[PDB]
């Protein structure tokens, strides 16, 4: 014992648990969730079937109304309108819209993709060429619906719904220590270590860390990219928020007024999420430690301007990972392993099935012990099994899935960059 | 069954009645054997789609019979201890105190000083006791 | 008029809960199970 100076080891980082996702404790593997989709057009399950309700699409304002009697001409690239008539178009976003023509004009003959057509139509709308319109059906038509008085081809529009579902499956993970007797004995003689228990700790720890890290990555993987579309400033850099570029800060200088610009965008992204999910404004953010340092140093309340030290929210990743609540509104977590600099926002409801992302544990941290008689060295390890999944409707773009059944597990096709509950923001310039 | 052992036919009926009473009891949600002492219990588990009682049968049969063998070794020993000096008397003295009986004394006697259906029964019970 | 439709007698589809109509099923309720009796 030549003046032993004690010893060191690394600390274990904390986790965000499942604070921002579903937890679905399971008592069996492979559970299932189903859903009802209000639908109309006399066949709940069909190509082209239309959903009665959707966060991103307007309703068919003339479905029970005049559209019952007549079809409306569709808008299409290169066609010319007739003043006073009404044209129909289903937009990629904002859905069914009926537009009365105030003028006789053409629409972007050079348009190709629907996105280009939608853009010109939007311009014609702004221009006052095309105006939103709806009306009920002339009563003289309604009078004979269902073939009265010798009439024909006059059914009422019908509605119903389609129930379908998705299922999940649990994947697992296991690790062993495979250690030796002699090492454990020496450790007992050096620090008084058990050298099995420490390993048990390490293995269990690693498993838990991986799972939690996996959830965060799935959040990032499925989240839509923000500062885009409906939340985009047209002169911006598309998905990334800077401090070195006046476009994102409305010309700000003077950090006391500049930093608030981010808070503004955060609200916009949180609101759009509600627009995407139909449930509510995002209520949680996870972000790089650099982002949080900024948040904690700016007065996030409404005031003239203000700057100081980063004391507003815990900023460490050594005690916790939970920084605090932003404005008293969003739960702020720190992405202690962020690859660059950024921040994801999202919404999780009181209903465990209302989360977008779900974790559903079935088996966890089962210890295993024994020894191999060939050399009698010990073997120890741990096993976990759970499975994760995604919300039906998380994509939101589609009103319904193929074949009335799908995996509820994430995949590229199922959710990469699609999840209505979360949005990504890249951050630079801090 | 056909009760081949006709020897105890009336006793079998007595056990059937008591057994039926237990079947009609609400003594469920019990993990414990509900036993303290006496007869040796074991998991002759049946009337369910697993039939584990077969292991229990085979255990009793295949291992016949350390329970009674041990019992013999103990009893045989007990007698052999009693055969020596002092042990001999200790037993005698205890037995004598447990049952003291002398000229015109009282024997173990049923004392029915608690409520009964009728004094007539009290006498019948004492006569049977005798 | 929306319908329930029905199973194709395909035990797989039945177990899954697939029918020809507007609504999928949870899956068949399980009535119980029978283990072959043990020889005496």
């Amino acid at each position: 014992g030549p003046a032993v100076m004690g010893m060191v080891r690394r600390a274990i980082p904390n986790l965000i648990a499942f604070d921002i996702c579903g937890v679905q404790p399971m008592n069996s593997p492979t559970g299932q969730v189903f859903a009802l989709r209000a639908v109309y057009g006399k066949d709940p399950v069909a190509a082209g079937a239309k959903e009665a309700f959707h966060p991103m699409y307007g309703p068919d304002a003339m479905f029970s109304g005049q559209g019952a009697a007549k079809k409306f001409p569709a808008l299409a690239a290169s066609t010319q309108t007739t003043v006073g008539d009404i044209y129909t178009h289903f937009f990629q976003e904002t859905g069914t819209v009926y537009l009365q023509a105030s003028v006789q004009v053409t629409i972007d003959a050079g348009a190709t993709d629907a996105a280009k057509l939608d853009a010109e139509i939007k311009k014609q709308m702004e221009a006052g060429a095309l105006v939103e319109i709806a009306e009920g059906m002339a009563t003289s038509i309604a009078e004979l619906q269902e073939g009265f008085n010798g009439s024909t081809d006059n059914p009422w529009n019908e509605m119903g719904f389609r129930i379908d579902k998705q299922v999940i499956e649990a994947k697992s993970r296991q690790l062993k220590a495979a250690y030796s007797i002699e090492l454990a004995q020496d450790l007992r003689a050096v620090h008084g270590m058990d050298a099995d228990a420490e390993l048990s700790g390490i293995l269990a720890t690693e498993i838990m860390l991986e799972i939690n890290r996996e959830v965060v990555d799935w959040i990032n993987y499925s989240a839509q990219v923000g500062k885009s579309g409906m939340t985009l400033t047209p002169g911006s850099k598309a998905g990334v928020f800077d401090f070195q570029d006046p476009i994102d800060i409305r010309g700000a200088r003077w950090a006391g007024e500049s930093f608030k610009a981010l808070l503004f965008q955060i609200d916009k992204e949180a609101v759009e999420i509600a627009r995407q999910t139909g449930r509510g404004e995002g209520n949680f953010i996870i972000a790089s430690r650099n982002v949080v340092n900024v948040l904690a140093s700016v007065d996030t309340g409404i005031s003239y301007a203000a700057q100081g030290l980063a004391t507003g929210f815990s900023t460490d990743t050594t005690k916790s990972v939970f920084a605090g609540v932003l404005g008293g509104k969003y739960r702020v977590y720190i992405d202690q392993y962020a690859k660059q600099d950024y921040f994801t926002v999202g919404y999780k409801g009181p209903n465990e099935m209302d989360a977008g992302i779900y974790y559903a544990p079935y088996v966890a941290l089962t210890p295993l012990r024994g020894s191999d008689p060939k050399n009698f060295q010990p073997v120890m390890g741990f096993k976990t099994r759970y499975g994760i999944g995604i919300n039906p409707f998380a994509e939101s773009a589609a009103q319904a899935p193929a074949s009335r059944i799908q995996s509820g597990m994430p995949s590229i096709l199922n959710s990469l960059g699609k999840n209505a509950y979360f949005r990504r923001v890249y951050v630079k310039g801090i | 069954k056909f009760n081949v052992l006709s020897l105890f036919a009336p006793w079998a009926k007595m056990d059937e009645r008591n057994f039926k009473d237990q079947e009609k009891e609400d003594l469920v949600s019990i993990t414990a054997p509900k036993l303290d002492d006496g007869a040796r219990e074991f998991e002759v588990s049946s009337n369910e789609a697993a039939s584990p009682y077969n292991a229990a049968f085979q255990t009793i049969f295949g291992s016949y019979e350390p329970g009674m063998k041990t019992t013999r070794e103990l009893i045989d020993t007990y007698r052999n201890l009693m055969n020596n000096y002092e042990v001999d008397n200790a037993v005698s003295e205890i037995v004598s105190d447990a049952i003291v009986y002398e000229d015109d004394t009282e024997v173990v006697a049923l004392n029915l000083d608690k409520s009964k259906f009728s004094p007539k029964i009290k006498n019948m019970m004492l006569d049977e006791f005798s | 008029a929306e319908i329930g439709g029905d199973h194709g007698y395909n035990a797989t589809n039945i177990a899954a809960g697939q029918t020809s109509g507007a609504v999928t099923q949870i899956g068949p309720a399980v009535m119980g199970m029978v283990r072959r009796a043990i020889p005496n």
